[PDB]
RNA sequence: GCAGUCAAGCGUUCAUAGCGACAUUGCUUUUUGAUUCUUCGAUGUCGGCUCUUCCUAUCAUACCGAAGCAGAAUUCGGUAAGCGUUGGAUUGUUCACCCACUAAUAGGGAGUGAGCUGGGUUUAGACCGUCGUGAGACAGGUUAGUUUUACCCUACUGAU
RNA sequence: AAGCUCGUAUCAGUUUUAUGAGGUAAAGCGAAAACUUUAAAUAUGUAAGAAGUCCUUGUUUGAACGUGGACAUUUGAAUGAAGAGCUUUUAGUGGGCCAUUUUUGGUAAGCAGAACUGGCGAUGCGGGAUGAACCGAACGUAGAGUUAAGGUGCCGGAAUACACGCUCAUCAGACACCACAAAAGGUGUUAGUUCAUCUAGACAGCCGGACGGUGGCCAUGGAAGUCGGAAUCCGCUAAGGAGUGUGUAACAACUCACCGGCCGAAUGAACUA
């Protein structure tokens, strides 16, 4: 993960850095190869945390594209 | 679904006599006398000419037209029992030691000793029931021969017999000492 | 029977039941070659090993032979006198009895006639028939064809067939090393004995082939004359 | 959470200009051991590793012959 | 499978033979309180 | 209860450019007059748009049997809504008159389908003229030449409170 | 858990509007048993004697079933609670882990401040540290750290 | 109530009619579903005579506005009937649970917020073993009769009544209930629906056939239908798979898949309750 860009229900959680289910965060991407129109290479992309975390470990999230 | 009327028919030969009271029935044949009670079945017994003897249900549901065909059987199993009798005939096989049986009569008693089973030295005895005479048959060793007017008697003498002798703890893939049961048919033959 | 009843055992195998168009296929070829031919035989050929028949079949290629159910053969002649395709066939259709059995043919009468009394191959028991031998298993190894060859050119049994003749054969054996023992004589038949159902099979295991098995007739037709001429041979 | 353009936009890219001088400017290091690290300036970092090697790793032998074979 | 034994995209060929509006998804998720 | 067979002719109500409706008829199985008013409007409204309040009753009579000492075999049909998706069902019963044909019904699909009056449609009532032409077994079972069986045993009824006489259920 | 694939049925009739059991793939670090020297914030209470009894979700003892079960020793299961289920070392913490003996050292409930006490109750004190301009408060730390009845009615135990 | 001006044929938690509103088809039918031509309600507003009709027409003929007479009580739908309105002020009260009916929003599952209508508090009595919310029910003192809800083997007043079915449970069942494990598993039993086989013979049993190219190709110590891999074809038939299992080191042997012989009338599968 690289930030936590805008979690919903408050701007005071987005500032702690909560990783609630429906967060926004933003994830390095280079392990996927991406190239840009004009040449250049994505590393950095938003994505969608698609559970409660505090029911499991794990953080899943869903890539937005 | 409660038939009006189940029924089934015992053929009886030409040398016995069946005679049924309430429910108590005894056949006499060319070789001795049977008697059996079934006064727990719930059935009804007609005689139709010295030859042929009818059983009926009358209104009777699945579970107790089952136990007809069974007393069919059983009336039939006396009389082939009092024409033609029954042999049943066993046999034991040993790798290292022999097991020797003998016929031994202990206040008037008439057991069956087994003796040196896998080394054993404990003596199994297997009283023999009132009615099946037993003897060991020549001509092949190792083959003792139980015989009868009843085969609920040679039977179970016979069973007894077999699972007196059974292998506790060990691989019954490399251990096959036993006595089992050979063949089992009529005394006549033919 | 809601429950407690017998379930049946399916199988995965390749071959379906044949079907009731295979009867109408059948009953339809043989009325459809009636009226190509013009003597129809009728043969009793019951236990024929199937190379057997196909000698017969190839013995001549002009020829056609049917076999079929027997009720099916009638249903094509016919039953009573009011109804067959030809004239005055049920007096033949009445006397088809076991594995009948139907010959058409293009020949004269007398050279079939004599084919199926010059023919005959060698074959087993096939039981309830008498027993045309006297053999006796000897009392050592008991080796695999019975011991009426060299015993010295013989393999010994193998050993994976004993519970047959244990259980099903009633054969007293025991098993030592290897080898397959008798200790006992043992008698199967008494050469002229009607023969029960054990004891083809006891026989039939030692593979000695020793029956005669000759096709034989019982009735006969000629198209023609249209009178059916009953000459038996056996 | 709203709709936006943003969020299905592209937010960190790099060009193969800066990936070519990061990644010649990783074998010229010369640590000095009185200076100390205040920011770490966040890089695509997997993306300028993997020095040359000589190894080559064994091969997967479980593709050809599972264990029933 | 047994009784249907009975009757019964575009890859160059080093890569045949081998194998493996602007909404979020999810919006409206449950609220949760700062106790 | 103890049924009757009713015969209800209704009609939809005059009107102009409509005079003279078609005069639609049925047969109903009931306990008095009311509840075959009841059904009958039930049916109509149920079969296509008619309503109780735009149409009338004709007439309403009773069916009495015309050989009410006869044995005879019936076949009913039977649809209801019970209580998952509903079904067709065929039945025989032997008897002596529609009215108590359809009673016995009736019993018997309370005994079983956990059914009431409201969810039963009585579609047909036929009587099976030929006999080789009943189908159930249990039905079959009383048709065959010089049928004799005896009473249920180890049955019998008391009315004192002591007996002196340790009783026989003759037999 | 999340994202998919499948496909018996369900759904008013219905696949394709929709659901959807059972099966199945994606990965949370390294294909050669190499040591992984994580041991990362419990805000509230566990831990231990004396003594009964109950549950079975069985460690051992009795009897059985299955395993490449040759013998010996084992492993996985069935009935079964009749009987038993230990001695010690460790607070620069023991919501544990060690080493022995043994047939085995199973898991729990009723618990338990009137039958006993340890951190932890807080107090009367005092000091050090942090904070506060100060009186003082606490992120702390150390030391100090009292509860006794029945002689009443019942229950239990024995006695007239 | 203090009290007084007023029971004035006017009022009403009600229906009917006229009409608006839901407009959902579910009337019901179209000019090539594409209506609005139009229901039946579901509770939803308003209106239904004396402060009303006509004659006659002066001002800012149609708009309000002034005027001088005609108009009668079955005087303008149904049901019920005498308890609505000001003034004085005078006593208590001013914050809450259960359920049903709509509506909105909800997640592991609960539920949360609005509104109507009953119960309770202030309230006894009959029934549910026992109960504030469950079923009945108009509280002076007594006599007699008939019942509600619940019941009737004994406790316990009242049929060990009558009629038709189902059920055997090694913790049956007799439930605030139609929510929770609840979808399935069972060779328990009973009824039903849909498809098939069948006197040119079904289902179950015995007995016979189960063949030829061919030990088909690649494999390798050996692999002949049966350790494996790729096809899975041809001929002859009534039928017979380049083979469903047992078996051999390889074979042989047995077996079913499929045919036929003996016997003789009903049988099988899936599915629902």
């Amino acid at each position: 993960i690289l930030a936590v860009k805008k979690n919903p229900q408050s701007p005071m959680y987005t500032q702690l850095g909560v990783l609630t289910k429906g967060t926004i965060i933003e994830v390095n991407v280079s392990e996927l190869g991406m190239v840009t129109a004009g040449g250049k290479v994505v590393w950095g992309k938003y994505a969608q945390v698609t559970n409660e975390p505090d029911r499991d470990g794990c953080v899943n999230a869903v890539l937005l594209v | 679904m409660k038939y009006i009327q189940t029924e089934q028919q015992i053929e009886v030969p030409e040398g016995v006599t069946v005679s049924i009271k309430s429910r108590i029935v005894k056949v006499v044949g060319p070789r001795g006398t049977l008697t059996k009670n079934l006064k727990h079945i719930d059935v009804t017994f007609t005689k139709v000419n010295n030859q042929l003897i009818k059983v009926a249900v009358h209104n009777g549901g699945r579970k107790h037209v089952a136990a007809l065909r069974t007393v069919k059987s059983l009336v039939d199993n006396m009389i082939t029992g009092v024409t033609k009798g029954y042999k049943y005939k066993m046999r034991y096989v040993y790798a290292h030691f022999p097991i020797n049986v003998n016929i031994v009569e202990k206040d008037g008693a008439k057991f069956i000793e087994v003796r040196n089973f896998l080394g054993d030295k404990k003596i199994r005895n297997v009283p023999v029931r009132d009615g099946v005479t037993i003897e060991f048959s020549t001509n092949v060793k190792d083959e003792i021969v139980l015989s009868g007017n009843s085969v609920e008697d040679v039977s179970q003498n016979a069973a007894d017999l077999q699972q007196i002798c059974r292998v506790r703890n060990k691989d019954i893939r490399k251990f096959l000492d036993g006595i089992y049961v050979s063949h089992k048919g009529f005394i006549t033959e033919d | 029977m809601p429950r407690s009843k017998r379930s049946k055992l399916v199988t995965l195998a390749q071959t379906d039941k044949k079907g009731r168009e295979n009867k109408e296929r059948i009953f339809d070829e043989v009325r459809e070659a009636l009226d190509t031919y013009r003597y129809v035989w009728v043969l009793h050929l019951d236990d024929v090993r199937t190379p057997v028949l196909q000698e017969i079949r190839t013995s001549w290629a002009g020829s056609k032979l049917i076999m079929g159910k027997r009720k099916v053969l009638q249903k094509a002649l016919g039953e009573k006198r009011e109804e067959e395709y030809k004239e005055n066939l049920y007096q033949l259709s009445k006397l088809c009895s076991g594995v009948t059995g139907l010959l058409f043919t293009d020949e004269d009468v007398n050279t079939v006639k004599e084919y199926f009394k010059s023919y005959v191959r060698s074959d087993y028991s096939r039981p309830n028939t008498k027993a045309p031998l006297t053999f006796t298993i000897p009392e050592g190894i008991v080796y695999s064809r019975g011991g009426q060859i060299p015993a010295e050119e013989d393999v010994p049994m193998i050993h994976s067939l004993e519970p047959t003749m244990r259980n099903k054969f009633e054969i007293p054996t025991k098993i030592k090393a290897g080898k397959i023992t008798i200790d006992s004589p043992y008698l199967v038949c008494t050469e002229g004995e009607k023969l029960d159902v054990r004891q083809a099979l006891i026989l039939k295991q030692f593979g000695i082939a020793a029956s005669e098995f000759k096709v034989k007739v019982s009735a006969y037709y000629d198209n023609d004359s249209s009178t059916v001429e009953s000459t038996n041979i056996n | 959470v709203q709709p936006d353009r943003r969020w299905f936009g592209n937010t960190r890219v790099i060009s193969q200009d800066a990936l070519q001088h990061f990644r010649s400017a990783l074998g010229e290091t010369q640590k000095d051991t009185y200076q100390v690290l205040l920011r770490r300036n966040k890089l695509p970092m997997s993306l300028l590793e993997e020095k040359d090697a000589d190894e080559s790793p064994k091969a997967r032998i479980l593709d050809t012959e599972s264990y029933a074979d | 499978a047994h009784e249907q034994s009975k009757v019964k995209d575009a890859l160059p060929t080093y890569l045949l033979d081998r194998e493996q509006k602007f909404s979020v998804p999810l919006p409206k998720v449950r609220g949760i309180s700062e106790e | 209860a103890h049924f009757k067979e009713y015969q209800v002719i209704g009609r939809r109500l005059p009107t102009e450019s409509v005079p003279e409706p078609k005069l639609f008829r049925m047969r109903i199985f009931a306990s008095n007059e009311v509840i075959a008013k009841s059904r009958y409007w039930y049916f109509l409204q149920k079969l296509h748009k008619v309503k109780k309040a735009s149409g009338e009753i004709v007439s309403i009579n009773q069916i009495n049997e015309a050989h009410p000492t006869k044995v005879k075999n019936f076949g009913v049909w039977v649809r209801y809504d019970s209580r998952s998706g509903t079904h067709n069902m065929y039945k025989e019963i032997r008897d002596v008159s529609r009215v108590a044909a359809v009673e016995t019904l009736y019993q018997d699909m309370a005994a079983r389908h956990r059914a009431r009056f409201r969810s039963i449609h009585i579609l047909k009532v036929a009587e099976i003229e030929k006999t080789a032409d009943v189908k159930r077994q249990y039905v079959k079972q009383f048709l065959t030449k010089d049928l004799k069986f005896p009473l249920p045993h180890r049955v019998q009824k008391s009315t004192k409170t002591f007996s002196y006489k340790r009783p026989s259920t003759f037999y």
